[PDB]
C-alpha cells in the first residue's frame, strides 16, 4: 500500500457543452401539471463542461499516464461518465487532502456503497489497484493506499448500492451515472440516476430529470475533490501497477433562475434557463412554454460603473489623539471642558 | 488466531509449566496486560496484571507462585506457574490490551493440559 | 453516539434505578432537546467517594481518572447493582490508585504511569518506598456491606455542537382518523383539514403535494405509505332571511356552500337553507337568496323559484 504513479500526460480538454443537462428535483414535494420557477443552484444550458480525459491509452505503443488531479471546486460538479467496464470506484472529497483536516470518502464496493468519513492519513500519491490475496479467492481494491491510516473519527454509512452494474445487456446503456455533489448549510446532498445512450462522445439532446437518492447529514464544508479508477496489475505480458483507462466528466454550478415543467405524474418533462436569451427571458415572465406575438417588457438592463474614484482633501500627517483621552486632569461633571 | 500460545501436557504433579504468545510491533502493548484461565467448575480467577514499565500487582488469594518475565524487543511476556497440582486440567489464555474494555481486548485458544 | 435516536424515555424505565441528580440540565424534557453527541460512562466505584464529582470538591477519583464536565450537560446518574459482582472470599480484581502529580485541568484523560516521587528521596526507575505503584485491590463479597459492593453507574452526557441532527428523542406516535375535522403534525406539515385516502401518482422520494399558490393537499404516510388528501372541512357565511320586524319574527337562516347533511332543511346551490319550507309555486323575486331561487313571506318563510314572467 501506500504507492506512487503519476506521470506526464496533461493534453488539453476539448470543451464541450451540455445541451439539456443538470436538471435536479430540488425538493421532495409533489407538483402536477404546474411551472414552478426556483432560484436554486443549477448548472447553465449550453456552457463548458471540461471534457476530461481519463488515463490515455492511445493505441500505438502503451504510454498509460493519469489525469485525475486536485481542481478548484466552487458549489458543485455535474459528473457524467461511461465506463462500459466498471473503473470509477469512488471519490476523495476533502478540504486540504493532508492530515489535520477531515474527509468524505464514496465507495463503490459492488456488495454495498459505503460512505466513510474519517480524518485520515493519506500518502503522497492515492490510486487504485489489484492485486493477489492467496485465499478465499478475493481480488485486493484497498482505497488504504488513498487513506493510510484513521484516528478520532466515527462516521460511517453503507447502504443499499446505489452505483450498480445495471446494464445487464452489453451496450446501449454504458451506464451515464450523472450527478450533483452539493453543500449546504453544513449538510451533504447527493442526486444522481442511470441514463442509456448510444452516442460515443460529447452528450445529446435529451431531457432527463435527475433524481435524489441519498443525503448526508455530516456537514464538512468541502472543497477539493478527487476521482478513483479502477486499475489492474501487469503480469508476465511482454514494480508494475496501475493499468487502466476511463473517461470521464466535470462541471461546476452556478447560482442561476429555472424554471421547470411538471408532468400529470410529477416528472419533469423540460425546463427552461431564465437568464440565457430574451426569448427564455419572455418564456419566464410569462410563466409559459409557448409566448404568442407581441412586444414584452422583460427587465431592466443598465450599464455597471467600471473603477472607484476616493477624493480627500490636503490634509496629512496630523493626529490630535491623546491631549483629549491622556491628559493629566479632566474637569468636573458639572462645568466639563469642550475641546473642539 | 494472532496469539497462540506453547506449553502443557501430561505433567506429574509438582512439575513446571510455560506458556508463550509473541506479538511483533513496539506500540501493540499499549498499555496493560494480563493473565486468565478458566478451569472447569471454576469461576473466574485473575492473577496478575503490570503495566509498560512492569509495575505488578497479584491477586492476594493465591500470590503465592507467581513469577513473570517481560521482553519488549521480542514483544513477549511469559507467565510461569510451578508446582502443577492436579486441579490445572483445563485452557489457559494471554491476552493483550486487557484493560482496554469490553472491546478493547484480543483472547486466544490455549492448549490442553493433563493432570492427575 | 450520532445520527441515532437515544431513547431517554426508555432509559427511565431500563434497569434498577435509586438516585437522580441532576445539574444544569433539566431531567423531564431531554427527549424534546436535540442534541449531538453523547459519550456514555460507566463507574465502578464505591458510593462513598461518588459524592465529589462536582465543581468545589476534590477526591482520589472525580478529579484523577476522568472528568465530567464542568457545565453538566447531563445528569450525575448513579444506581446500584449489588448483585453483580460478589464472589466469596474476597474479590480482589478490580484496580485503586494511590497518587498522581498535581491538580489536573478538566478533561484530561491519563493512560501513562510515570513514577512519582513522594518526598526528598528520588525514584528515577526505581519502584518501593516512596515511588508507590498505581494499582491495588478491591473488596467485594455477598456478605460485604451495600455500600462498598459494587454500583452501577452510568453517567450519560450530552452535548450542544453546531452539527446536523444526530441525537434526540422518539417523540413516539399515534393513529390516523379519516373524514374528520382533525390536527395533524406530519413531520412538521401542521394544519386542520379532512384526510381521506386518494388516487395520486406521488414519486418515491416526494413527500408531500402541493398545487397551484402553495396549498399542501397530499401528503404520503410516514408509516403505511399511502397518499391521503388535505382540505378544510365546510366553512362560511351566515345570512338571515328576514320579512322585518313589523309582521313576524321567523327567519330562515342560510349557511353558504355548506352542505346540509353537516351541521324544515332545503338544500340549494347557494347552500342550506334551514328554516324555509319548498314549494312548487312560482311568484316575484321577494327576498334574493341565488342560482334562481329567493324565498318570500306567505304563513311562513318559504322559497321559491323566481317567475321570469
Ligand atoms: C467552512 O469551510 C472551510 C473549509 O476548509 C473551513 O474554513 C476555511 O479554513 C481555511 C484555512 O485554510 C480558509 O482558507 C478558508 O477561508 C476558510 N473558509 C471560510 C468560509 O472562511 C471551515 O470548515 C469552515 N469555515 C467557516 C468560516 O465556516
Ligand atoms: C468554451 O471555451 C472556449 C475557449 O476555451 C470558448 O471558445 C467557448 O466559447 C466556450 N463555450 C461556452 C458555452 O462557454
Ligand atoms: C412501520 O412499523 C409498523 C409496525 O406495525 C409496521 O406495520 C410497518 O410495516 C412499518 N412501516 C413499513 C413501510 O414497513
Ligand atoms: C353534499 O350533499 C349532497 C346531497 O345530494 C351530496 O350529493 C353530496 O355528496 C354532498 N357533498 C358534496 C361535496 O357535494
Ligand atoms: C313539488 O315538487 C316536488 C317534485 O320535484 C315534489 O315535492 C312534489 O311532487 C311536487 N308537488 C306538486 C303539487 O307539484
Amino acid at each position: 500500500q501506500c504507492v506512487n504513479l503519476t506521470t506526464r500526460t496533461q493534453l488539453p480538454p476539448a470543451y464541450t457543452n451540455s445541451f439539456t443537462r443538470g436538471v435536479y428535483y430540488p425538493d421532495k414535494v409533489f407538483r402536477s401539471s404546474v411551472l414552478h420557477s426556483t432560484q436554486d443552484l443549477f448548472l447553465p444550458f449550453f456552457s463548458n463542461v471540461t471534457w476530461f480525459h481519463a488515463i490515455h491509452v492511445s493505441g500505438t505503443n502503451g504510454t498509460k499516464r493519469f489525469d485525475n488531479p486536485v481542481l478548484p471546486f466552487n458549489d458543485g460538479v455535474y459528473f457524467a461518465s461511461t465506463e462500459k467496464s466498471n473503473i470509477i470506484r469512488g471519490w476523495i472529497f476533502g478540504t486540504t487532502l493532508d492530515s489535520k483536516t477531515q474527509s468524505l470518502l464514496i465507495v463503490n464496493n459492488a456488495t454495498n456503497v459505503v460512505i466513510k468519513v474519517c480524518e485520515f492519513q493519506f500518502c503522497n500519491d492515492p490510486f487504485l489497484g489489484v492485486y493477489y490475496h492467496k485465499n478465499n479467492k478475493s481480488w485486493m481494491e484497498s482505497e488504504f493506499r488513498v487513506y493510510s491510516s484513521a484516528n478520532n473519527c466515527t462516521f460511517e454509512y453503507v447502504s443499499q448500492p446505489f452505483l450498480m452494474d445495471l446494464e445487464g445487456k452489453q451496450g446501449n446503456f454504458k451506464n451515464l451515472r450523472e450527478f450533483v455533489f452539493k453543500n449546504i448549510d453544513g449538510y451533504f446532498k447527493i442526486y444522481s440516476k442511470h441514463t442509456p445512450i448510444n452516442l460515443v462522445r460529447d452528450l445529446p439532446q435529451g431531457f432527463s430529470a435527475l433524481e435524489p437518492l441519498v443525503d448526508l447529514p455530516i456537514g464538512i464544508n468541502i472543497t477539493r475533490f478527487q476521482t478513483l479508477l479502477a486499475l489492474h496489475r501487469s503480469y508476465l505480458t511482454p514494480s508494475g501497477w496501475t493499468a487502466g483507462a476511463a473517461a470521464y466528466y466535470v462541471g461546476y454550478l452556478q447560482p442561476r433562475t429555472f424554471l421547470l415543467k411538471y408532468n400529470e405524474n410529477g416528472t419533469i418533462t423540460d425546463a427552461v434557463d431564465c437568464a440565457l436569451d430574451p426569448l427564455s427571458e419572455t418564456k419566464c415572465t410569462l410563466k409559459s412554454f409557448t409566448v404568442e406575438k407581441g412586444i414584452y417588457q422583460t427587465s431592466n438592463f443598465r450599464v455597471q460603473p467600471t473603477e472607484s474614484i476616493v477624493r480627500f482633501p490636503n490634509i496629512t500627517n496630523l493626529c490630535p489623539f491623546g491631549e483629549v483621552f491622556n491628559a493629566t486632569r479632566f474637569a468636573s461633571v458639572y462645568a466639563w471642558n469642550r475641546k473642539r | 488466531v494472532q496469539l497462540v500460545e506453547s506449553g502443557g501436557g501430561l505433567v506429574q504433579p509438582g512439575g513446571s509449566l510455560r506458556l508463550s504468545c509473541a506479538a511483533s510491533d513496539f506500540s501493540f502493548y499499549d498499555y496493560e496486560m494480563s493473565w486468565v484461565r478458566q478451569a472447569p467448575g471454576k469461576a473466574l480467577e485473575w492473577i496478575g496484571s503490570m503495566y509498560h514499565s512492569g509495575r505488578t500487582y497479584i491477586n492476594p488469594s493465591l500470590k503465592s507462585l507467581v513469577t513473570i518475565s517481560r521482553d519488549n524487543s521480542k514483544n513477549t511476556l511469559y507467565l510461569q506457574m510451578n508446582s502443577l497440582r492436579a486441579e490445572d486440567t483445563a485452557m489457559y489464555y494471554c491476552v493483550s490490551n486487557w484493560a482496554s474494555g469490553s472491546t478493547g481486548d484480543y483472547w486466544g485458544q490455549g492448549t490442553l493440559v493433563t493432570v492427575s | 453516539i450520532s445520527n441515532c435516536v437515544a431513547d431517554y424515555s426508555v432509559l427511565y424505565n431500563s434497569a434498577s434505578f435509586s438516585t437522580f441528580k441532576c445539574y444544569g440540565v433539566s431531567p423531564t424534557k431531554l427527549n424534546d432537546l436535540c442534541f449531538t453527541n453523547v459519550y456514555a460512562d460507566s463507574f465502578v466505584i464505591r458510593g462513598d467517594e461518588v459524592r465529589q464529582i462536582a465543581p468545589g470538591q476534590t477526591g482520589k477519583i472525580a478529579d484523577y481518572n476522568y472528568k465530567l464536565p464542568d457545565d453538566f450537560t447531563g445528569c450525575v446518574i448513579a444506581w446500584n447493582s449489588n448483585n453483580l459482582d460478589s464472589k466469596v472470599g474476597g474479590n480482589y480484581n478490580y484496580l485503586y490508585r494511590l497518587f498522581r502529580k498535581s491538580n489536573l485541568k478538566p478533561f484530561e484523560r491519563d493512560i501513562s504511569t510515570e513514577i512519582y516521587q513522594a518526598g526528598s528521596t528520588p525514584c528515577n526507575g526505581v519502584e518501593g518506598f516512596n515511588c508507590y505503584f498505581p494499582l491495588q485491590s478491591y473488596g467485594f463479597q455477598p456478605t460485604n456491606g451495600v455500600g462498598y459492593q459494587p454500583y452501577r453507574v452510568v453517567v450519560l452526557s450530552f452535548e450542544l455542537l453546531h452539527a446536523p441532527a444526530t441525537v434526540c428523542g422518539p417523540k413516539k406516535s399515534t393513529n390516523l382518523v379519516k373524514n374528520k375535522c382533525v390536527n395533524f403534525n406530519f413531520n412538521g406539515l401542521t394544519g386542520t383539514g379532512v384526510l381521506t385516502e386518494s388516487n395520486k401518482k406521488f414519486l418515491p422520494f416526494q413527500q408531500f403535494g402541493r398545487d397551484i399558490a402553495d396549498t399542501t393537499d397530499a401528503v404520503r404516510d410516514p408509516q403505511t405509505l399511502e397518499i391521503l388528501d388535505i382540505t378544510p372541512c365546510s366553512f362560511g357565511g351566515v345570512s338571515v332571511i328576514t320579512p322585518g320586524t313589523n309582521t313576524s319574527n321567523q327567519v330562515a337562516v342560510l349557511y353558504q356552500d355548506v352542505n346540509c347533511t353537516e351541521v324544515n332543511v332545503f338544500q340549494t346551490r347557494a347552500g342550506c337553507l334551514i328554516g324555509a319550507e319548498h314549494v312548487n309555486n312560482s311568484y316575484e323575486c321577494d327576498i334574493p337568496i341565488g342560482a334562481g331561487i329567493c324565498a318570500s313571506y306567505q304563513q311562513s318563510i318559504i322559497a321559491y323559484t323566481m317567475s321570469l314572467g
